[PDB]
């Protein structure tokens, strides 16, 4: 069974290494399950974040060939041009050969210049992968590199060590009690129903359901910005001079649990994950952002929760299982 | 932070 360690930096991004070509050259790429696509930065890019970050040469590759395609990709935070090419990509002890990639021409803006990583691996549906990309755990599955049709991860808290993406397998010790199994409802992002939101039995926010995701690559808890407003009333947080939304650090002592009811299950967030500590001060972990789809306004179930909760994310029955972290 | 694609 095939682990892929990850760094944690601050609770906000979770990384690990990978190699392309032949000899490896190393990158470290978020393990993305908001995306589909995999790329690197190139020497093809010249923008000021290619500047700062390893940059694949497909020149010293023996096992590189190129495609005449292109790709672009449009984050929350962040974006990308590139060309699409194929090569062995080594992700988790598992050498992933024929690989098609994008290698960047252009990554705009201050968001990736500041970024500890140099890339996205994305590890959601086929269907959202621009330009049509075979996803890696797509190409991992189809060569037949694993037995399990799934994946699983467990992300620290507290920049702790021991964060793992597990290829084709999971490790109960990360858990307890036996995994809820909750059907995606649409195939793209890992895409689920949360019955409601609610804090000391009333509903807060999704009273009659509503759709999200859940997403490793998102640091905090996103919704719709009316629920959010709402939400963060509740908690007690107001906008300080310099747009954060602030809450007293006192208060995690009083403030009671926020429970996602899933499948009929109910998973609390306590204050002290949806509270986060930075920089001196305390900060609400909900963040206002529209994302409309053919299924209503998505909500985003991001690192704050998936810390909480080990996932399981099971492409043979289009499934995530979650139960609490050890 | 981050919100990883549209």
């Amino acid at each position: 069974v095939d682990e892929q360690p990850l760094e944690n930096y601050l609770d906000m991004e979770y990384f690990g290494t990978i190699g392309i070509g032949t000899p490896a050259q190393d990158f470290t790429v978020v393990f993305d399950t908001g995306s589909s696509n995999l790329w690197v930065p190139s020497v093809y890019c010249s923008s000021l974040a290619c500047t700062n970050h390893n940059r694949f040469n497909p020149e010293d590759s023996s096992t590189y060939q190129s495609t005449s395609e292109t790709v672009s990709i449009t984050y929350g935070t962040g974006s990308m041009t590139g060309i699409l090419g194929y090569d062995t990509v080594q992700v988790g002890g598992i050498s992933d050969t024929n690989q098609i990639f994008g290698l960047s021409e252009t990554e705009p803006g201050s968001f990736l210049y500041y970024a500890p990583f140099d890339g996205i691996l994305g590890l959601a549906y086929p269907s959202i992968s621009s330009s049509g990309a075979t996803p890696v755990f797509d190409n991992i599955w189809n060569q037949g590199l694993v037995s399990q049709d799934l994946f699983s991860v467990y992300l620290s808290a507290d920049d702790q060590s021991g964060s793992v993406v597990i290829f084709g397998g999971i490790d109960s010790s990360y858990y307890t009690g036996s995994l809820n199994w909750v059907p995606v409802t649409v195939e793209g992002y890992w895409q689920i129903t949360v019955d409601s939101i609610t804090m000391n039995g009333e509903a807060i926010a999704c009273a009659e359901g509503c759709q999200a995701i859940v997403d490793t690559g998102t640091s905090l808890l996103t919704g719709p910005t009316s629920p959010i407003a709402n939400i963060q009333s509740d908690i007690g947080a107001s906008e300080n001079s310099d747009g954060d939304m602030v809450v007293s650090c006192s208060a995690i002592s009083s403030l009671p649990d926020i429970v996602f009811t899933i499948n009929g299950v109910q998973y609390p967030v306590p204050p002290s994950a949806y509270i986060l500590q930075s920089e001196g001060s305390c900060i609400s972990g909900f963040q206002g952002m529209n994302l409309p789809t053919e299924s209503g306004e998505l909500w985003i179930l991001g690192d704050v929760f998936i810390r909480q909760y080990f996932t399981v994310f099971d492409r043979a029955n289009n499934q995530v299982g979650l139960a609490p972290v050890a | 932070x981050v919100v990883x694609a549209x």
